């Protein structure tokens, strides 16, 4: 059993740091060069510099990269500590560099930190202090537990950051979007990585003599299969502490969803049912009408304008008002689809002259309320 | 008392009544299933642990059902059933009371953390999409002068769409809290004593004037209450209000506390348009920013319009050199050796005057008010030296030691 050896480096890593900032504090407490460094790694982490933001884009990309590395080790199949001598080997000591340049980064930041206590119990300080001691355990004793190395992925949280920066995103609706799907791909990925863990190393109540050897495919379909509840038993777990994460899973995850439920429903709801632009087809004529469309004031139109006969010519008409036309003009409107056209919009807004293409209209009706409560303002 | 509110209250109410559900059931199962059932006289059993059965019960109740851990005795099988059917009902119950108790969240809680060195000031009042606009441009406009301060509303109820997205569009600079400066609470949670100002906005189209002025006035005295030395601007909409102001204990424009009216400005532009045309516009460009970026389409009227918007205000104090001359000197300083305009002196006892008479002296390290491109042109004034550097062509190293 030679994977304590590993997690030892973390648990150590971890404590030691802690320990020293709680000294550091205590001792302040019961009693400038780095002033420039502070503000320059604040900067640097701000992505305000150009260096900075450039820095932030590779850290991330860099990121996904080590994934990769971590998919081709789990590629490998056989137990979750496996291995062959280093010397010249494969590609390892790729991730050893990614490891340190992210320990060069978390310096930077413990730099940046502000209040070290909040800055050592941060949710990527734990993935740092994970993933970065276990790879030189690896190199150093010439053997690889395929441990946390997974947790990197959470990472891609970063993206709807990186899209902002590159300003891609641009409505709210999108941020947000981008936010949920990234936060969900985040939590299967990782959530897949700690089930693979356990059922391929057996636990410690049967000595590590129960495992299950599925491939982290299978634990990544797995976990689709439950969390989208159909949950055919194909693939079922074993482990006590696999049976036993699997039910947390199953909670956090209805629980996290039934928190999104309002949220999805409301980006979803947002959606405009009348948008888009009108598409000149060439020698199809059309003319535009706005103002005060309802179901009457349409109706007494619409009859003339589209009567059985028009002395034998076909124009297209095309209304645009702000606000939804209402059911009866909907059904009105749908009863006559391949001659009429309905956008959301006004003729107030240049843009939507551009999107209904008033240039190539060869006119426009503009209608009114017969009953206004005072025609001077109507008029 | 560990909890506090009727949403805590419910919620652990709930939580418990649900383990206590979840718990009791298992052991129920547990028992029914080990000791098999009378019909096939307990031979039938199923000897599952009792966490076998409280996972069964989670894989079931979740709907899951993975089919691994599946009950075999008639009572068993019953059992779960009716567990089914009972959870469902119970669940369906309490759908509703989950949607309220979780959908009575505030959106914009909590409360502002200072950053140090870090400035920043406090925005309340009629916070909306378009008056938070024209105030945003150019308080958050592109160029500032090279300075940055984080921008800090509070305001009671939510921003509305099209504000949510002018605040994610800027969200590094500023931030959105639910609250009002009516509550010492509010003033506490938003940091008043460590911002450096706040700005009152009030609803220039409101349908009664007098109670629009009558709430920002109140605000104004809550603020002052809460911290007497705290810097305040205020808008208000007529005139005669600003009368109220003065009576405040702790309001001093001397010190440097101020109301801008709308009414006195927006009539007061248009009065002094009709005295010489036009100039209501090289009074609001003189005095707003803007961002001059010639390019080569623009007509040639255009681009000479542009630099001329250009033109901002600025203020320094002069040089020594400037000592004991009369006013129209030092404008004949300003204009031909320094290539600044200036307009007015700060003069002692303090007093501002405009274009004095040739009877003034410009003393000894009065203020001077200057139109230039930026403040970095203007520190010219506070160093030049008619000893030393009156003989310098290029301006561009007017700033030195001779002296």
């Amino acid at each position: 059993r030679q994977w304590y050896s590993f997690l030892a480096s973390s648990l150590v890593t971890f404590g030691s740091g802690l320990v020293v900032i709680i000294i550091y504090r205590i001792v302040l407490w019961l009693c400038g060069w780095m002033t420039e460094a502070k503000d320059w790694a604040g900067e640097l982490i701000s992505g305000q510099t150009t260096t900075g933001r450039i820095l932030v884009g590779l850290v991330f990309l860099l990121s996904i990269a080590s994934l990769i590395i971590y998919f081709i080790d789990a590629s490998t199949n056989t137990s979750v500590e496996t291995c062959l001598p280093w010397s010249s080997s494969t590609t390892q000591q790729v991730d050893l560099a990614f490891n340190v340049f992210f320990m060069i980064y978390f310096f930077i930041r413990f730099v940046a930190a502000n209040d070290k206590l909040w800055f050592w119990v941060e949710l990527f300080s734990f993935v740092d202090y994970f993933t970065i001691p276990p790879s030189f355990v690896a190199i150093y004793l010439d053997r690889n537990w395929l441990g946390l190395r997974f947790l990197r992925a959470l990472q891609l949280m970063s993206i709807p950051d990186i899209l902002t920066y590159l300003n891609v995103l641009k409505t709210s609706t999108l941020i947000r979007l981008v936010q949920l799907v990234v936060s969900f791909v985040s939590l299967w990925l990782t959530a897949a990585g700690f089930l693979h863990l356990l059922e391929n190393s057996g636990d410690p109540f049967f000595d590590f003599g129960n495992a299950q050897h599925l491939t982290y495919w299978e634990c990544l379909y797995f976990l689709m299969v439950t969390m989208s509840t159909v949950g055919f038993g194909d693939i079922f777990a074993t482990t006590v502490l696999g049976r036993t994460f699997v039910v947390i899973f199953i909670m956090i995850f209805i629980g996290l969803f039934a928190s999104f439920i309002p949220e999805i429903a409301e980006i979803l709801g947002k959606r405009q049912k009348y948008g888009g632009s009108y598409k000149k087809e060439r020698g199809k004529r059309h003319v535009v009408v706005c103002g005060y469309i309802t179901f009457d004031s349409v109706s007494n139109f619409l009859k003339d304008f589209l009567h059985k006969d028009r002395e034998d010519v076909d124009v297209e008409i095309v209304f645009l008002h702000k606000g939804l036309p209402g059911l009866e003009l909907e059904g009105l409107l749908k009863r006559h689809f391949t001659q009429v056209e309905y956008f959301w919009g006004s003729v107030m807004d240049a843009n939507d002259l551009e999107r209904v293409k008033i240039q190539e209209a060869d006119a426009c009706l503009v209608l009114a309320n017969k009953y206004c409560q005072d025609p001077d303002q109507e008029d | 008392n560990v909890l506090k509110t009727s949403t805590l209250i419910r919620l652990v109410q709930l939580v418990v009544s649900f383990v206590s559900l979840w718990l009791t059931a298992a052991g129920f199962l547990h028992l029914l299933e080990n000791s098999g059932d009378p019909f096939f006289d307990f031979g039938n059993a199923q000897h599952l642990t009792y966490w076998e059965c409280l996972y069964f019960l989670m894989v079931t109740m979740s709907t899951v059902g993975f089919g691994d851990i599946f009950a075999t005795t008639v009572l068993g099988r019953t059992f779960v059933v009716i567990f089914i059917m009972i959870f469902i009902g119970l669940f369906a119950s309490f759908i509703p009371e989950i949607a309220e108790i979780l959908g009575k969240r505030q959106k914009y809680g909590g409360s502002y953390k200072k950053e140090r060195g870090k400035r920043h000031v406090v925005v309340c009042g009629y916070i909306t999409f378009d008056s938070v606009s024209n105030f945003l441009k150019d308080f958050l406009h592109k160029d500032r002068e090279d300075v940055d301060v984080e921008i800090v509303f509070l305001h009671k109820g939510l921003p509305g769409l099209e504000l949510e997205g002018l605040l994610k569009r800027h969200f590094t600079q500023v931030e959105y809290f639910w609250g009002s400066v009516m509550d010492a609470n509010d003033l506490e949670r938003v940091k008043i004593q460590e911002a450096d100002a706040c700005l009152v906005l009030a609803n220039k189209y409101c349908q009664d004037p007098d109670q629009e002025d009558a709430a920002n006035i109140m605000r104004v005295i809550s603020i002052k209450n809460y911290h007497s030395d705290i810097k305040v601007i205020v808008q208000l909409l007529q005139y005669h209000n600003k009368a109220y102001l003065l009576n405040i204990p702790s309001w001093d424009w001397k010190r440097g506390d101020d109301a801008v009216c709308v009414a006195e400005l927006k009539l007061g532009f248009i009065a002094q348009s009709c005295l010489a045309p036009g100039f209501s516009t090289l009074m609001a460009n003189l005095f707003t920013m803007r961002s001059y970026k010639p390019t080569p389409e623009m007509s040639q009227w255009q681009t000479d319009y542009m630099r001329g918007t250009g033109m901002e205000m600025y203020t320094e104090y002069l040089s020594s050199a400037f000592n004991a001359l009369t006013f129209p000197e030092a404008a004949e300083l300003c204009f031909s050796k320094l290539k600044l305009l200036l307009l007015a002196i700060e003069v002692r006892e303090s007093t501002l005057a405009i274009n004095p008479g040739p009877k003034v002296k410009i003393e000894n390290a009065t203020q001077g008010f200057f139109i230039a491109e930026s403040a970095e042109e203007v520190k010219r004034a506070f160093y030049y030296c008619k000893n030393c550097h009156a003989n310098v062509s290029d301006v561009r190293q007017i700033k030195k030691c001779k002296c």
